[PDB]
């Protein structure tokens, strides 16, 4: 019944700057707001809790403000390891009310990413599949383009990309793109090569290998 | 010290019913109401309600009212979500929270609605090789491929290797199936004198694979 | 008391008024024909002054036959209280002798077995506390029906977030209370003591800060060692 409206949706801030996030009520609360971190992959972690109390062993840097409809999350100096989804809570009567979250990640400087391609294995082979993996590690912007080229021609529809979440230490994502193929069809050609684009790449980079070789 | 241990993963049918258990130690279990959060794939969390531990009473918010039943079991301090008329919608992870006093969670229940069936992954090596060297490091993994429903766990020998391990959110192919890899960066020197094995555990097909990584 | 009315003259004989320095502080409850059971942060409260215990009073101005200004003997506080918590909230007080019981003066049985009083259930507090945030002061004693809050939705976060233990209960606060000037009182559940009002900073009448007692079953051990 309670409703409440979190902003923004996402920011991209640099080490050291001050990130604020907003939660407004339909109603007066009092000050009966708490606020969650939930970092890549982990269970959400309650940071803040009504009064603006700092839960004990979060850093000082986190600090809530506002009473009433209008509630404030500051993160006074962000660090590597504050990149996570944030949502506020409203506990003034049941049933409580989260926000919708707000994105944090980190600015930081460009990172080429580091590229790796992997043949598919001989035991994938005898069960009668092929799948070659190009890996982009450690990169930053998230921006990044991979092209599969099977001896020279380009590739659609037969490869699929997963990117991680930012990295909690060095504000890098990595990237594998998987080209599936038939062990007919992979054993009828040569070259596998991933061709990648990227804003820390003065040029397409190129990794490459000879099926047997 | 207070623990929440929730039951393990779960993939239901469309139609079907579930029970999925919060498991309380560490507290008086009636001194405390629980509460039921739900977190859709890529989605916000969402507050279902609560129930009383002591009295029994139950409130769930809006969108909950209808398909969701909280209960308990007093005398082995467990609180239950029960999920009727299950929908593909349904599919996300349950989460059981401790409401009041310094701020515990259990782990959270994936629980997936499709009429697929279960199917173990099939683990293949990421080989380390001259090419796959970033000079004086190298890369390696393990694909973890053809499984359903979502979760799997990597860990990289025995959970003794976690620095440079990327384990990469899972992929659904055409297939109707999941596929992931996790991979991590080594110094070259290490690859005759260290072991590397990828420990993937998939619970829904009670799959538990160990695969030795090395160069071919 | 918040919220409540006079109380019928002398209808709780056990009622006692904690005094300092001649001035009504605490509540108090004869558990005994030498002894006086209040809340540990009214000694506190108290410091240098005269503690003295005022039995079979209606009005504390008004004189009267029955009303009977007792010295304190010995003030025994529950040795794990602590001025910054609010656990182990208990005070004995011996008087200076044996009060002369009658029709306006009689101890209360107190609760021995350790079980909890249902949620729900109506009991009586009673107390010279204030009658209105401003402050106000009640000549006459004042009592007020409340029901027993479960101690789950009394630990929700929005209320007293975990700090109600197994030793402690609640009731209903919402604009009938217990207030400042009522700790130490009783919380009377069906003719039997329950409860001693238990001191704090919290705001009285506000339905998201549940009324907080001691139970005194759980105490059972460390009342009983005092009294004899
Ligand atoms: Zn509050
Ligand atoms: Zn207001
Ligand atoms: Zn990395
Ligand atoms: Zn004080």
């Amino acid at each position: 019944d309670i409703q409440v409206t979190q902003s923004p949706s996402s920011l991209s801030a640099s080490v050291g700057d001050r990130v604020t996030i907003t939660c407004i009520t339909s109603t007066d609360i009092d000050d009966d707001m708490n606020w969650y971190q939930q970092k890549p992959g982990k269970v959400p972690k309650l940071l803040i809790s009504g009064g603006n109390t700092l839960r004990p062993g979060v850093p000082s840097r986190f600090s809530g403000s506002g009473s009433g409809t209008d509630f404030t999350l500051t993160i006074s100096s962000l660090q590597p390891e504050d990149v996570a989804t944030y949502y506020c809570l409203q506990s003034d009567s049941l049933p409580y009310t989260f926000g919708q979250g707000t994105k944090v990640e980190i600015k930081r400087t460009v990172a080429a990413p580091s590229v790796f391609i992997f043949p598919p294995s001989d035991e994938q082979l005898k069960s009668g599949t092929a799948s070659v993996v190009c890996l982009l590690n450690n990169f930053y912007p998230r921006e990044a383009k991979v092209q599969w080229k099977v001896d020279n021609a380009l590739q659609s529809g037969n490869s699929q990309e997963s990117v991680t979440e930012q990295d909690s230490k060095d504000s890098t994502y990595s990237l594998s793109s998987t080209l599936t193929l038939s062990k007919a069809d992979y054993e009828k050609h040569k070259v596998y090569a991933c061709e990648v684009t990227h804003q820390g790449l003065s040029s397409p980079v190129t990794k490459s290998f000879n099926r047997g070789e | 010290e207070v623990q929440l241990v929730q039951s393990g993963p779960e993939l239901k049918k469309p139609g079907a019913s579930v029970k999925v258990s919060c498991k309380a130690s560490g507290y008086t279990f009636t001194n405390y109401g629980m509460n039921w959060v739900r977190q859709a794939p890529g989605q916000g969390l969402e507050w279902m309600g609560w129930i009383n531990t002591y009295t029994g009473e139950t409130t769930y918010a809006d969108d909950f009212k209808g398909r969701f039943v909280f209960s308990l079991d007093t005398s082995v301090s467990t609180a239950y979500l029960q999920i009727s008329s299950l929908k593909a919608e349904d599919t996300a992870v349950y989460y059981c929270e401790r409401e009041g006093g310094v701020n515990n969670w259990g782990q959270g229940t994936l629980v997936t609605v499709s009429s697929a069936s279960t199917k173990g992954p099939s683990v293949f090596p990421l080989a380390p090789s001259s090419k796959s060297t970033s000079g004086g490091t190298a890369a390696l993994g393990c694909l973890v491929k053809d499984y359903f429903p979502e979760p799997v766990t990597v860990s990289w020998n025995s959970g003794a290797l976690t620095s440079g391990v990327h384990t990469f959110p899972a992929v659904l192919q055409s297939s109707g199936l999941y596929s992931l890899s996790s991979v991590v960066t080594v110094p070259s020197s290490s690859l005759g004198t260290q072991t590397y094995i990828c420990n993937v555990n998939h619970k829904p097909s009670n799959t538990k694979v160990d695969k030795k990584v090395e160069p071919k | 008391i918040l919220g409540g009315r006079e109380a019928e003259a002398h209808a709780r004989p056990y009622m006692a008024s904690v005094q300092v320095n001649g001035e009504h502080l605490c509540g108090g409850v004869l558990v005994a024909e030498q002894w006086v059971l209040s809340a540990a942060h009214c000694l506190e409260d108290a410091a240098d002054g005269k503690v003295q215990v005022l039995l079979g009073a209606h009005s504390l101005s008004q004189p009267e036959p029955s009303k009977r200004l007792y010295d304190v003997l010995r003030a025994v506080p529950h040795p794990d209280s602590r001025p910054d918590t609010i656990d182990h909230d208990l005070l004995l007080l011996q008087l200076s002798e044996k009060a002369t019981l009658g029709p306006a003066v009689r101890p209360l049985p107190w609760q021995r077995v350790d079980r909890d009083v249902e949620p729900g259930t109506l009991c009586d507090v009673a107390g010279w506390g204030i009658v209105s945030h401003a402050g106000r002061r009640p000549d006459r004693l004042q009592h007020v029906l409340l029901p027993v809050l479960d101690r789950a939705t009394c630990n929700r976060r929005t209320h007293h977030d975990g700090a109600i233990t197994q030793r402690m209960m609640c009731a209903e606060s919402n604009r009938r209370d217990s207030c400042k000037g009522d700790s130490g009182g009783p919380l009377v559940c069906g003719g039997v003591l329950e409860g001693v009002v238990t001191s704090g900073s919290r705001v009285c009448g506000n339905r998201k800060k549940p009324g907080i007692y001691t139970r005194v079953a759980s105490y059972a051990a460390w009342i009983d060692s005092v009294l004899a």
